[PDB]
RNA sequence: GUAACGGGGCUAAACCAUGCACCGAAGCUGCGGCAGCGACGCUUAUGCGUUGUUGGGUAGGGGAGCGUUCUGUAAGCCUGCGAAGGUGUGCUGUGAGGCAUGCUGGAGGUAUCAGAAGUGCGAAUGCUGACAUAAGUAACGAUAAAGCGGGUGAAAAGCCCGCUCGCCGGAAGACCAAGGGUUCCUGUCCAACGUUAAUCGGGGCAGGGUGAGUCGACCCCUAAGGCGAGGCCGAAAGGCGU
RNA sequence: AGGACCGAACCGACUAAUGUUGAAAAAUUAGCGGAUGACUUGUGGCUGGGGGUGAAAGGCCAAUCAAACCGGGAGAUAGCU
RNA sequence: CCCGGCGAGGGGAGUGAAAAAGAACCUGAAACCGUGUACGUACAAGCAGUGGGAGCACGCUUAGGCGUGUGACUGCGUACC
RNA sequence: GGUUAAGCGACUAAGCGUACACGGUGGAUGCCCUGGCAGUCAGAGGCGAUGAAGGACGUGCUAAUCUGCGAUAAGCGUCGG
């Protein structure tokens, strides 16, 4: 089963109209290190929720 | 003024590269930089890269602040395609398509 | 003696692709699609050049008949009593005035009401 | 459909996930923090903990009970002589899951898992 | 499956090399073809 | 699926008769324009003065042209004060077209009247290249199976180290022949190749590495068979054979 | 003893499923037949296209076979498309 | 010099008449793919045009209205070979 | 002026279209010629057991390939320029 015309690139760009990425829609910040981390995440350098949980 | 950087010849397909750079186009560099840094695309890496490499060429070839400059442009061309050989079933060949595209990224002030 | 055709070609192919302008998809940019379509236009606009006459003559007698209306007369009587009072006004000219001017459109209907009284 | 069933599939067949499953208890206990995918760790947590749970109990039974579910005596030693002791007034909860973000590779959700106390 | 071509050089060398084309009219026909055509190898001969 | 008025609707908005209106085509008329063929008087390179009339068209016949490359005209003319080509825009002709000019371009172009053709593309499941589409879809190649810690790294599910786990174990281990031919080892790199990432590699790059009286080959010897002095045979080529 | 029997290697290929842009231009998996013989296999050799070879299917003769392949006559011819 | 991995790629600087001549290099067409802007488009059925045509947007103009772009709505309209 | 009611109603663009601007891809076009094509005139019409045609290997300050050359190896002697 093929197609029996070419699809337009409207009707591409149609299918496409719900390929979008949803940007993270804030950071958080954590309250002792004050650096940006995505939410319920360790920060990157290993703090969570004020606490520090990881010595990476 | 407008400060310019490009990955030419990346290696990725510009629709693929496409979702990131509409995710920060208009976008402050500052929360461009944190949408790059938190979506989970191998073009992100690419894209924040090139606006990265944008933003200090604004800073060093310009004299701009970074708290002041803006993504006004983050289009991604067609770059290239290496083409490729895929053996399929029954002797058959098909050629793949290794596509690359061009990433720009234009950061102003204004 | 060679003649490479690329450039009269490349003419021919850019005169008909912008005759297509504005033309939904690979009419307007896909020289076989951009080509039928153009023919296509062109038929449409001879054979339409003709539709324009009788398009706007219809549109004519419907105000006609409208405004004649109005003034207490069917379109046909009153075409017949122009006729009979040897009135020769089109029908283009008559709309218009039963557009924008109701009083003669109004003076050309008691004309026409004598002609058939 | 799967009412009311618990236990992550995980895409192994069942002799490997209880295999993988004993191995990654004993990397928690020897090393008390593992970095494992988030799917992984919450279902580490109940592997792990009933361990420590058996160790709150120091008899040979529950010292071969616990060599049977680990199949490492350095693990059951630990489980027995520190994490018992360690745990010995927590009721449950004896693991932190810590959501760490997404492994390169194949961007999966990682999380830390670990024992709570590991501070002290 | 087995596939047609069953390397052997020996047998290789006696079908097609140097020898084998020299030792007929025809081979050396074929010789003074690839010559003529110039190829870099004239015979299968490694 | 109403589905036997095109529909709505209609008791006329049906039917019959009569009558006058009107609508209605690219028919006809009007106005403007072009062309063909006639007939007329002045004549000619026919202009016209007019004047009738004709002008749907496939196969096809006839007539007249546009444009492209090339030759002459041309050691001329245009052209770095910007050629060709490209891309717009404007104007222009009945058409093929033509002219002008903005931008690009950066060195060629070429009137006129002749001359010659690889002289015009949308089709040929045409040919070559490029690029779409399906679509970021199928798939990523045995369902032997992974987990974690440490390292290195810009980055590690995949590399290294470790500890577990699993799988083969008349094999999925080991040594070879054949075949391949540097894939070997070390260093280094990660574009491309690896169906993912790769710091890894049978990838790139460089350097290194193959040591024989006894292993093998060569060699001595013969099989099948080949070739074959002479020879026999065969137009020739050559066949057969001592 | 045996073209004996059961059954691995080995040789095959009866059934089914899968696969059919395959892992694969004939396989995989589960079964299946032969398995001291008219067996099987390595290496080399010989047979050449109206020819070979064939426990015979027009089978096979380099994924090609009611006349191989390559080159040539050759732009065969094509009242057909 | 700068970003970047002592990358790739790029931004400056400089060279050059030219670097949008930068080696993926003269000219750089088309398909094809984007970014921006203008207009339209989420109650509307079909070769997607054509005839009519509102509205909007822009550019001219000394008004006056013309150019342009778009095109709601509407009559007609089943590609080419 | 307030409330209620009724009627009408712009503003949305996930995307998409058309136009335009600017790009990308791509490599057409034009321009170019140390390559071909066809000849004319004229030479020469052979090379080889004094080892040919064609090659293999080697040969440099040389890693490769090409050209040359041949262990006297990008060359040696001599005669001339
Ligand atoms: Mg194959
Ligand atoms: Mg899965
Ligand atoms: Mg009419
Ligand atoms: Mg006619
Ligand atoms: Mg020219
Ligand atoms: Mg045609
Ligand atoms: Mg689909
Ligand atoms: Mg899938
Ligand atoms: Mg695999
Ligand atoms: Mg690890
Ligand atoms: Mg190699
Ligand atoms: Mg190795
Ligand atoms: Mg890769
Ligand atoms: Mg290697
Ligand atoms: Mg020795
Ligand atoms: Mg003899
Ligand atoms: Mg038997
Ligand atoms: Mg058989
Ligand atoms: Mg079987
Ligand atoms: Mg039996
Ligand atoms: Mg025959
Ligand atoms: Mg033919």
């Amino acid at each position: 089963a093929v197609q029996q015309n070419k699809p337009t690139r409207s009707k591409r760009g149609m299918r496409r109209s719900h390929d979008a990425l949803t940007a993270v829609t804030s950071l958080s910040v954590d309250k002792t290190s004050g650096e940006k981390h995505l939410r319920h995440h360790i920060t990157a350098d290993g703090y969570y929720r004020g606490r520090k949980v990881i010595a990476k | 003024m407008e400060t310019i950087a490009k990955h030419r010849h990346a290696r990725s397909s510009a629709q693929k590269v496409r979702l990131v750079a509409d995710l920060i186009r208009g976008k402050k560099v500052s929360q461009a930089l944190d949408i790059l840094t938190y979506t989970n695309k191998k073009a992100a890496v690419l894209v924040k890269k090139v606006l990265e490499s944008a933003i200090a060429n604004a800073e060093h070839n310009d004299g701009a602040d970074i708290d002041d400059l803006k993504v006004t442009k983050i289009f991604v061309d067609e770059g290239p395609s290496m083409k490729r050989i895929m053996p399929r079933a029954k002797g058959r060949a098909d050629r793949i398509l290794k596509r690359t595209s061009h990433i720009t990224v234009v950061v102003s002030d204004r | 003696a060679r003649v490479k055709r690329g450039v009269i070609a490349r003419a021919r192919h850019k005169k008909i692709l912008k005759q297509a302008k504005g033309y939904y998809g690979a009419r307007s940019r896909v020289y076989r699609v951009a080509f039928q379509a153009v023919i296509k236009a062109g038929q449409y606009a001879y054979r339409d050049r003709r539709q324009r006459k009788r398009q706007f003559r219809q549109l004519w007698i419907a105000r006609i008949n409208a405004a004649a209306r109005q003034n207490g007369i069917s379109y046909s009587k009153f075409i017949n009593g122009l006729k009979k009072a040897s009135v020769e006004i089109d029908r283009k000219i008559l709309a218009d005035i039963a557009v924008f001017d109701k009083v003669a459109f109004t003076a050309l209907v008691e004309k026409a009401k004598a002609a058939l009284a | 459909m799967r009412h009311r069933k618990s236990g992550r599939q995980l895409n192994r067949n069942s002799s490997h996930r209880q295999a993988m499953f004993r191995n990654m208890a004993g990397s928690l206990v020897r090393h008390e923090i593992i970095k494992t995918t988030l799917p992984k760790a919450k279902e580490l947590r109940r592997v792990v903990e009933p361990l420590i749970t058996l160790a709150k109990t120091d008899s040979v039974a529950n010292r071969r009970l616990a060599f049977a579910r680990t199949r490492d005596n350095e693990i059951v030693a630990k489980l027995f002589n520190e994490l018992g002791p360690r745990f010995a007034s927590r009721a449950g909860g004896y693991t932190r899951i810590l959501k760490c973000g997404f492994r390169a590779g194949d961007n999966a959700p990682m999380a830390y898992i670990e024992l709570v106390d590991r501070s002290e | 499956m087995k596939r047609t071509f069953q390397p052997s050089v020996l047998k290789r060398n006696r079908s097609h090399g140097f020898r084998a084309r020299m030792a007929t009219k025809n081979g050396r026909q074929v010789l003074a073809r690839r010559r003529a055509k110039g190829r870099a190898r004239l015979t299968v001969s490694k």
